[PDB]
RNA sequence: GCAGAGGUUCUAGCUACACCCUCUAUAAAAAACUAAGGACCACACGA
């Protein structure tokens, strides 16, 4: 399902592709995986720490 | 010289500024 | 060697053009193409908002009768909004608006410089038939990010963090060019994304400028 | 609360009595805890740590050196300029952090790697910034974990943090001679890729002068990081006594070993980086180099190799 | 600057005693008006205490022989 | 809102207790940052004392572990709700779904 | 806000003079390694410098084949053929003759001069002779090329590395002017054949990269 | 500057960790300045 789903955009059916490096701007052998997942931000903040 | 001060570090504003006072004794202008 | 220059600009959208460069060869292509992009998107002299007052708001958590959202909403609706001026380099943006109906750049009180290039950007929408919203939006040109936090009087003052950066998305790409009678000659197209208040020619040609400039710390014109 | 009061017996034993809690472990003074950061630009003889910390930690050094330079002629005033946090401060700060050293410390410290003593570099920012080859050593993550800064203050104490505490100091563990500092987890990945040959790959089959040439190959893109190329390399061993010999030959090897060259040090063979380059071939490595070089060597080679991984392991791409 | 002490530990052959003999001299340079005899690079007494044990020609024989001379002229002092 | 989830987010958000859910259905008379007003529809109100619903949305206040606990409004003015609908977005929340 | 922190070179440690470590204090951030990243590829993969790209050896025709008398291959003995650093005139190509024999090492100072061709390195080794019979005997062109020419994408035909540069390699840290951010403090160690100074040779990299950008200077 | 008091400020300022001057029984020509207290049990969480 997650491979038709990609399919039914341009983005590959592998899910992952090439990207450049920011600073040297060849691209990364071996492309790598991209994607948008949900990532949270927990209260352990270093500013109440120090 | 007991004046509340804000903590080392933290910054920030205030969005409000709430006093209770015991009945007896006058309030003060802010109150 | 060979001199890249302006051959083509293709202004596909308002926002996002695609500009072209001819003449490049082995390694200038993507060497080029590369440094133009990272100066774009390091350093490009942006007008975004900087600072907010509000005409009875007391600070930036706080919220008027009759407007939909809070004004920390309206606040970040507002730096998302694309401004560009022309002479001056500090500008005061005076937005009057009442009754009922979403309030956009559009009925900005503008000066005869300054030209918001995107009017239909929402700020906030007005809710209450008595309900009218009076900002002094002051808006400044800069280079780069600086927050409201690392700066540097009122309490009625509001700061919005600072987003000078015209430019969002700067894609080349390096490809055979189509000369009279020649090979091993690459075009570079750069797909540059601005929110609009930037010129795309302008845009690289001062991002060529700055490159070049840095070169001079030991090289003589 | 209905609870046991506590006696004249129940503060003399247990966790909580005086002796575990204030005689045989007492909380200091110029102490500090934030979370870590790996910052890998760092060497590790020298750890990031904020500015905030900085000068909290060693307030009773600026303002000596304040009295000495006549910044402020009180101690008070001195304290109001710390406040202050003026420019002058930080200036002042940046002297007091040339050679200090300071004993990062993890909370559950098992062994005597736990704390180890590190040159501060002053970073903007919050989080303490602790090198990675002594993360393994430290058995830190990078997970939340928070580690306590202390500041050693007599030049004795000073003096002899850097002497034995410094992870410079600090290359193999107590427990066995094994290294302690060895590439870990993604330095180890990227001298892993970068040690192998496809069969056929991009640039196969050239001879090389040496490393130079086999940088100069891959940086302009011309041939693959791991082709199966001849390089011609120079090979130092110590079979003198004392003196190392040179021996050129063309040794078979792929453009990533001819890489790993230049980062070793002279006395290293060349067979030791001509495989896989596993966890395990790493740490053989750098077991030689600390076994046949001695200790300054090791240093810079394993902050070099440190380097080389983490570089070429952003440029591999192992998604 | 310096980032390890090995070559000072060959120096002297302790790792214990370098210390008590380099913190004796980091004492003298700062307590007293003591000239450190290697020229600072910007350094600390205490890591220039351990550069002075590096070139070898600060240990605890030779600080011991000249803490005993300047003691010695300072009996001869008031002869 | 998260581009991957389960479909619980809803059923979260709307149990707890963050957001403001209608507890009858109409029209939004009247929506601002601080209050929303809900028209009661003729079929879903009582004969006595029903009048139209009025919420109280709760703005920035200080929570247990120190964060605003804010609820904006999530629709306009004009905007039918129907019974048990979702009204503000709470804390941690977008368009009636656990956005953490 | 067209202002930009300028560098100024703070120590340039010079190295023996086929290597230098040329750094920056001041800069901008994020620039360190934008100047970094162009001068690497404008000066590793287009230069104008000589180099060896063909040689014929007079008695050897096919690669996997080696003379008598001398203990390296022929393979081997292009291998230091391709490191000779050689410079030329005006001139864009020029036949280098080798005819020597005896027993000895074959320096580089023993090439004919051809002309007012140019050899930074006399004491370079290109190969060893053993006996006295033994005569070696080759014919080298070179070109005028604009950086590297793999001889995989072409007698004897041997790497040909134009560009004079060896090696470059930018190491990118933080350097704090005053009290700003932390701006990026670009240090670049370089390593030349000899033909050119590594300073002069960033020089003329630079000179190449701007240069590039004649028309983009809002005149 | 070591035991006290006074001084131009601002009740009081004698080194109290503490900041300027005077002398041993007498009070003012003088600008930078000021404060030295604070546990246990439970809960939750992080490594
Ligand atoms: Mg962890």
């Amino acid at each position: 399902e997650i491979k038709e789903l990609l399919k039914l955009g341009d983005l590959p059916t592998s899910g992952q592709i090439r990207l450049y490096d920011g600073r040297t701007g060849e691209q990364f052998e071996r492309p790598v995986t991209v994607g948008y997942m949900y990532m949270l931000k927990l209260n352990h903040l270093v500013d109440d720490k120090m | 010289d007991s004046s509340l001060r804000v903590p080392n570090g933290v910054s920030g504003t205030v969005i409000d500024v709430q006093v209770f006072t015991r009945d007896g004794v006058e309030k003060d202008k802010r109150a | 060697f060979l001199k890249p220059r302006l051959v083509d600009i293709e202004q596909v959208s308002s926002t996002h053009a695609k500009v072209t460069l001819e003449p490049l060869e082995r390694g200038f292509g993507h060497t080029l193409g590369n440094a133009l992009r990272r100066i774009l998107l390091s350093s490009m002299p942006g007008c975004a908002v900087t600072e907010v007052e509000i005409d009875g708001v007391l600070h930036e958590y706080s919220t008027k009768e009759g407007v939909q959202e809070d004004i920390l909403e309206i606040l970040l609706n507002l730096k998302g909004l694309a401004v560009r001026v022309q002479g001056k380099d500090e500008v005061i943006l005076t937005l009057n608006k009442s009754g009922i109906g979403p309030v956009t750049a559009a009925d900005i009180t503008h000066d005869g410089d300054v030209e918001i290039v995107k009017p239909q950007h929402v700020i906030c929408h007005l809710t209450d038939e008595n309900a009218s919203i009076s900002m002094r939006i002051k808006v400044q040109r800069g280079r780069g990010y600086v927050p409201a936090s690392t700066r540097i009087r009122p309490i009625g003052r509001l700061l919005v963090d600072a987003c000078y950066s015209p430019v969002e998305r700067i894609a080349y790409n390096v490809e055979a060019a189509r000369v009279e009678q020649r090979t091993d000659l690459d075009k570079l197209v750069i797909e540059m994304e601005t929110n609009g208040t930037i010129d795309p020619e302008e845009a690289i040609r001062r991002a060529a400028t700055i490159l070049a400039e840095q070169l001079e710390a030991f090289v003589d014109l | 609360n209905k609870r046991p009061l506590k006696s004249l017996a129940d503060m003399i034993k247990g966790k909580q009595g005086r002796f575990r809690q204030n005689l045989l472990g007492k909380r200091v003074d110029y102490s500090g805890r934030s979370v870590i950061t790996v910052g890998p630009y760092l060497r590790l003889h020298q750890c990031g740590l904020p500015k905030k910390m900085a000068l909290e930690l060693f307030k009773p050094f600026i303002y000596g050196k304040l009295e000495l330079r006549g910044l402020a002629t009180t101690i008070k005033a001195a304290k109001k300029m710390v406040e202050r946090e003026e420019a002058v401060v930080w200036d002042i700060l940046d002297e007091v952090i040339r050679e200090h050293p300071v004993l990062l410390n993890r909370a559950p410290t098992l062994h005597r790697l736990g704390i180890q003593a590190f040159e501060p570099v002053l970073i903007e920012g919050k989080a303490i910034q602790l090198h990675p080859l002594v993360c393994a050593a430290y058995n830190a993550d990078f997970d939340g974990d928070q580690m306590a800064v202390h500041v050693p203050l007599t030049l004795e104490a000073q003096l002899e943090a850097r002497a034995l505490m410094m992870s410079t100091n600090n290359i193999l563990s107590p427990a066995n001679g094994e290294p302690i500092i060895v590439p870990s987890q993604d330095v180890v990945l990227g001298l892993y890729y970068m040690t192998r040959d496809c069969v056929n790959a991009k640039g196969e089959g050239m001879v090389l002068t040496g490393p130079k040439e086999a940088e100069r190959l891959y940086r302009s893109g011309l041939a693959s990081l791991h082709a199966r190329v001849k390089v011609r390399i120079t090979e130092y061993e110590k079979d003198a006594n004392g003196e190392l010999v040179a021996k050129t030959s063309l040794k078979d090897t792929t453009v990533g070993r001819a890489i790993l060259w230049m980062i070793v040090p002279k006395g290293l063979p060349y067979s030791i980086v001509n495989q896989a380059l596993g966890k395990k071939a790493i740490s053989k490595m750098l077991n030689t180099c600390y076994r046949i070089l001695g200790l300054k060597p090791t240093v810079i080679f394993a902050d070099q190799i440190m380097y080389t991984g983490f570089a070429y392991a952003a440029r591999s791409g192992a998604s | 600057a310096r980032v390890t002490v090995q070559d000072a530990v060959e120096k002297i052959g302790n790792r214990f005693d370098l210390v008590l003999v380099a913190a004796r001299r980091a004492r003298q340079m700062q307590v007293g008006g003591k000239d450190p005899l290697v020229p600072e690079e910007n350094d600390k007494t205490t890591v220039i205490a351990l550069r002075e044990i590096e070139e070898g020609l600060i240990n605890n024989q030779i600080l011991d022989v000249r803490e005993r001379q300047e003691q010695q002229e300072q009996e001869a002092a008031e002869l | 809102k998260p581009l991957v989830g389960t479909g619980m987010e809803r059923a979260v958000a709307v149990d707890s207790g963050v957001t403001a859910v209608a507890k009858r259905g109409g029209v939004v008379q009247y929506v601002d940052a601080s209050r929303i007003v809900i028209k009661v529809n003729e079929d879903e109100m009582y004969p006595g004392e029903a009048g139209i619903d009025i919420y109280n949305l709760t703005k920035y206040t200080r929570s247990n572990q120190n964060t605003c606990i804010n609820q904006m409004p999530c629709v306009s003015l004009g905007e039918p709700v129907e019974r048990g609908d979702v009204l503000a977005d709470g804390p941690s929340t977008d368009l009636g779904e656990l956005a953490l």
